[PDB]
RNA sequence: AAAAAAAAAAAA
RNA sequence: AGCUCUCUUUGCCUUUUGGCUUAGAUCAAGUGUAGUA
């Protein structure tokens, strides 16, 4: 039956030359790749049978067939030494690692145990953990951002973490004195500040602009661990604590008509009012006398474009940052 | 409030649960979410059915 | 959704299984259709 | 998931399993009114009866052989520290001894898996425990030791593994069966069900104190007891922190 | 309106409130031929809180490609700068973090040797030139240059018929590919290309658009002569019947090569259906265009997220290892 | 005035 | 009147639902997008 699926695959997916073609979407060959919920999964095993084989998978069985052993059995290697050929100065030694004690189940949980984090160097995609530490007061003010190197970068290059970018600002100061403008006003350079980012709130709602909408109502309040009952006779978790009774209590310690449902403007649009207004901009004298002075590839230039930015700077009056010196 | 609390008081025990025990859950969250619709749904309720 | 308005489609497709499965068996009648209990068909019929 | 019943029962028996595992000095104890002893196969446990609980635990627990690569990882690491201590000792050449891959779990009789030739008469001393001071030289001499290692899965009622390497060496000399070449030397015991460690038998000067140093070394740092301990540490889901 | 977050790194299209210039503009777009009637929303006093102005453009967008160009214009003090409104400080750290991810930077904020002049003046995302760069020294460049004439399209391929549904997954499965989705838009370029002899009815059975992509094959022209400046020859090897070399270590090499640029887009898939990224804090899903919306898989790269109304949705999801990304992102990814 | 197998782990 | 042809009608059951119990017992479900070109 290799032949039905093999020219069936063939035939709703001829052209396939990268990758792997999918299996036909037929009643009779099922879909292997497809995702199934979970609650439509079965389990299965390496082989295909539906069966448990740990003692702590829930397996009926254990090891080789209910036996420690092994189908290929186990030999002791040898091992001698002497004054002449002594063990610790040979070239091959072998090391007495824990793995050759281990099995492939072993090795197959140990690095499910080993997870996968980007560097402390890296910000990575959704990483939002920085919340905990900053909220909370004066210990947050000792814990600061561990120097993720973009930032490092900026500051080699004359950047300092408070202040935004852009050109120096010739501002003269504030001193905290209110807003004595009596000050000499003899303008350091200053930093540019920071503006700040923008955060729009989730819309999902048809809700339209200024509407409150209906407030919510919250629910009227709500050696470590110990071996478990087991995932399936957890039902709805009876067990919480035996010694005393119901969930932890928490205490105070103290004791023309217009349309319908539209309203007129009272003032109009000022912005659509200046399109048919004068404005506010007289237009240019133009005396009599003065006359217009001028009587009435992009590729090749790019192919014979040698200007590397080292010197294609030069000429725009630009200066280049401190390298390595 | 009260209402609705000792309405969950039966299956807010997470785990196994039928249709009509997760339909009852999401109609006491919905009534949660939003309270005045849900009392004119019952004081309507009360008047009509 | 589990539950909403009676179509005609539905009607008639609970009228068949009924006809192949008779009133004891609900939930077979329920499994023909797709957005109703076997509680919403039993009251439906 | 949509799981058949054989599976679901397994799955809600993990449970129990993990906690006859635990339990277990006390469920496979040695004092019992009945129960016909059985050795399990490829390994020195002994039950009492048939839990077939404590049975399945016990084997996933020792898969592939451990209770031999736990003797074999033993004798090894007691070879390299032998190997790197062979000048302050006098020792000539150490080799281990292999032809039965089946001295772990042989208690009725035992073998000598370590050896050691000496170049010179030792004055052995009476054979003592590991941590006796009150060591009695006698005129007897010596030119060849024997090392001995045995393993042991204890219970509550007999962990005692002082005794235990004292009544073996007693018996696993005098005794015909066992084939130990050298009539000095000195028998090591491990009990794995509660990281115990002891042993019986002469000492040459400057023995004794390179064998604790070895086998603390051996018990905090052998692979293959890390296995068996993180086979256990998986088993009870217990953790640290 | 899209709003790249500086600290996750994703973009953001939300429905923000409109601005006064914007409304503005849309209830004089009404009084063109005759005088007509505007019908705002909202309260009179909702036209009072509302911003004069709309955002920055360059204040809610990735500046990683704008720093690149000036960059290439030479101008590498982009602090100093004579904006006209400068961008917030954190966000082109972001954009700088990418930028030495992606090669083209050294340590010291500089463009390097012309490694960072090839992302400089490609008119491609930085990633993914990133990876045509990182092509040749890896064997095929011709596969990843058609996928790159494909990645940089807007308007879909496939034009979208809501009166098919069995029918639309059955002419994706006409190309389709199971290493991923980058390897069905090959698919379908060497059809179109080789085979089709540039035709556009068979585009039209195909239910596929035409102007849209005979533009992208005028991309994939323009990108091979990018390439052809850059001093590295070109390997034409489809025009050429040499299929000695084994298929499946070619599409291993293709997706390799694609996780050697797209490591910083990398998820993994959950028991529930979703992915996650490797942070393991943000839920993301598969967009219901790719190939792998229905299909399992473990760990995936995309070509972009974006986020709609709730859910946060990422595109071209192609099949990766583990162990590539602990291969080729040494210095970005460490395991525990 | 002193008590310790099976279901149930499936027909070239 | 009988014999044959076709049709109708009557009779016809021509294979015309192997048992029992707690109606034997239970039984929702991935996802599903698209400011701007």
């Amino acid at each position: 039956r290799a032949a039905y699926e093999a020219d069936l695959t063939a035939q709703q997916s001829p052209y396939v030359f990268f990758g792997t073609p999918l299996p036909p979407l037929d009643p009779d060959v099922r879909d292997d790749g497809s995702y199934v919920p979970i609650w439509k999964q079965e389990a299965r095993d390496e082989r295909g049978r539906k069966r448990f084989h740990g003692a702590f998978t829930g397996g009926w069985s254990a090891g080789y067939f209910n036996t420690v052993g092994s189908k290929e059995g186990w030999t002791p290697s040898s091992f001698v030494s002497s004054r002449t050929k002594r063990w610790k100065d040979d070239p091959n030694k072998v090391e007495q690692r824990p793995e050759d004690f281990m099995d492939e189940e072993d090795l197959a949980d140990l690095e499910e145990s080993r997870k996968l984090q980007t560097r402390e160097a890296f910000s990575g995609l959704g990483s939002t953990a920085d919340d905990a530490v900053r909220a909370s007061g004066l210990m947050g003010l000792f814990r600061v951002e561990g120097e993720t190197m973009g930032v490092k970068l900026l500051k080699k290059m004359g950047w300092k973490e408070g202040q935004g970018i852009g050109p120096k600002v010739r501002r003269k100061a504030r001193l905290g004195l209110g807003s004595d403008a009596n000050i000499t006003e003899e303008t350091h350079l200053f930093a540019p500040d920071n503006v700040p980012m923008i955060s729009f709130v989730r819309k999902t709602d048809h809700k339209g602009l200024g509407y409150a909408g209906e407030t919510g109502l919250t629910p009227l309040s709500k050696p470590r661990g110990s071996i478990g009952v087991g995932i399936l006779n957890d039902t709805g978790s009876d067990d919480e604590d035996p010694y005393e009774l119901g969930p932890k209590i928490s205490y105070n310690r103290v004791i023309r008509l217009p349309l319908d449902g539209f309203v007129f403007g009272k003032e109009p649009d000022p912005l659509i009012s200046e399109i048919i207004a004068e404005g506010k901009y007289p237009p240019p004298r133009i005396p009599p006398g003065w006359v217009s002075s001028k009587k009435p590839s992009t590729a090749e230039a790019a192919k014979s474009s040698t200007l590397d930015p080292r010197a294609r700077a030069a000429i725009l009056g630009e200066k280049q940052l401190p390298g390595k010196s | 409030i009260l209402a609705l609390e000792r309405l969950r008081e039966a299956y807010s025990t997470k785990g196994r649960l039928n249709q009509s025990q997760r339909e009852e859950l999401a109609l006491i969250e919905q009534a949660y979410d939003s309270p005045g619709t849900t009392l004119e749904r019952i004081k309507r309720f009360l008047l009509t059915q | 959704v589990k539950g909403g308005v009676w179509t005609n489609i539905e009607d008639e497709i609970l009228k068949a299984a009924v006809s192949k499965y008779g009133l004891n068996q609900w939930a077979r009648v329920s499994s023909l259709l797709a957005r109703k209990t076997p509680k919403q068909c039993k009251a439906r019929w | 998931k949509k799981l058949t019943n054989a599976q679901r029962s397994g799955l809600n028996q993990i449970p129990n399993r993990r906690f006859t595992l635990w339990w277990s000095p006390t469920i496979n104890r040695a004092n019992v009114y009945v129960g016909f002893q059985v050795q399990l196969d490829l390994t020195g446990i002994f039950l009492h009866g048939k839990i077939p609980t404590l049975k399945i635990s016990l084997i996933q627990i020792f898969r592939a052989h451990l209770w031999q690569k736990i003797h074999e990882s033993v004798v090894m690491d007691l070879c390299q520290v032998f190997d790197q201590e062979l000048e302050a000792l006098s020792i000539e050449s150490v080799q281990k001894e292999t032809i039965h891959p089946r001295k772990s779990y042989k208690m009725n009789s035992s073998c000598a898996d370590i050896q050691l030739f000496a170049s010179h008469k030792w004055n052995v001393t009476r054979p003592s425990l590991l941590f006796d001071t009150k060591d009695v030289i006698e005129a007897t001499t010596t030119n060849k030791f024997w090392i001995d290692v045995q393993l042991r899965y204890g219970d509550y009622d007999s962990h005692d593994i002082e005794r235990y390497v004292r009544a073996k060496y007693l018996d696993y000399t005098t005794d015909s069966m066992s084939l130990y070449p050298s009539p000095t030397g000195l028998m090591i015991g491990i009990d794995l069900a509660y990281n115990l460690y002891s042993a019986y038998g002469q000492y040459f000067p400057g023995l004794k104190t390179l064998i604790q140093q070895a086998m603390a070394k051996i018990m905090k740092a052998n692979p293959a007891l890390y296995v068996l301990r993180e086979r256990i540490r998986k088993g009870l889901q217990l953790y640290a922190s | 309106l899209r709003a790249y977050n500086p600290k996750t790194g994703i973009e953001s299209l939300t429905a923000t409130p409109v601005s006064k210039a914007s409304a503005a503009q849309r209830a004089g777009r009404a009084g063109r031929t005759k005088p007509g009637k505007c019908f705002r929303l909202y309260t009179e006093e909702a036209y009072q809180s509302l911003p004069d102005a709309t955002v920055p453009e360059i204040q809610r967008s990735n500046l990683a490609p704008i720093i690149l160009q000036l960059k290439a214009l030479g101008i590498d003090n982009v602090l100093r700068f004579d904006y006209f409104t400068p961008p917030p400080a954190e966000q082109m750290t972001r954009a700088l973090e990418l930028l030495y991810s992606l090669g083209a930077l050294d340590d010291y904020a500089k463009l390097t040797r012309p490694l960072g002049l090839r992302m400089a003046e490609l008119a491609v995302e930085p990633m993914m030139a990133k990876t045509l760069l990182s092509a040749q020294s890896f064997g095929c460049l011709s596969e990843i240059l058609t996928i790159a004439a494909m990645t940089s399209l807007d308007g879909t391929l496939w034009i979208q018929h809501e009166g098919d549904k069995k029918k639309t997954e059955s002419v994706k499965r006409k190309f389709a590919a199971e290493e991923g989705d980058h390897l069905t838009l090959l698919n379908v370029y060497q059809a179109f290309v080789t085979k089709g002899r540039k035709e556009a009815h068979w585009c039209h059975e195909n239910m596929l658009n035409y102007k849209a992509m005979i533009r992208a094959v005028s991309i994939r022209a323009q990108l091979k002569r990018f390439l052809e400046r850059f001093g590295i020859d070109v390997e034409e090897s489809l025009s050429s019947p040499s299929v000695s070399q084994q298929p499946a270590n070619k599409a291993e090499k293709i997706q390799r090569c694609l996780t050697i640029g797209y490591f910083a887009h990398a998820a993994k898939m959950q028991p529930d259906g979703t992915f996650r990224n490797v942070s393991g804090t943000t839920v993301l899903h598969a967009h219901p265009s790719s190939i792998m919306f229905n299909r399992k898989a473990d760990w995936v790269i995309f070509h972009e997220v974006l986020e709609t109304k709730d859910k946060t949705f990422i595109r071209d999801i192609t099949r990766i290892k583990k162990e590539w990304l602990l291969e080729y992102a040494p210095d970005f990814y460490k395991t525990t």
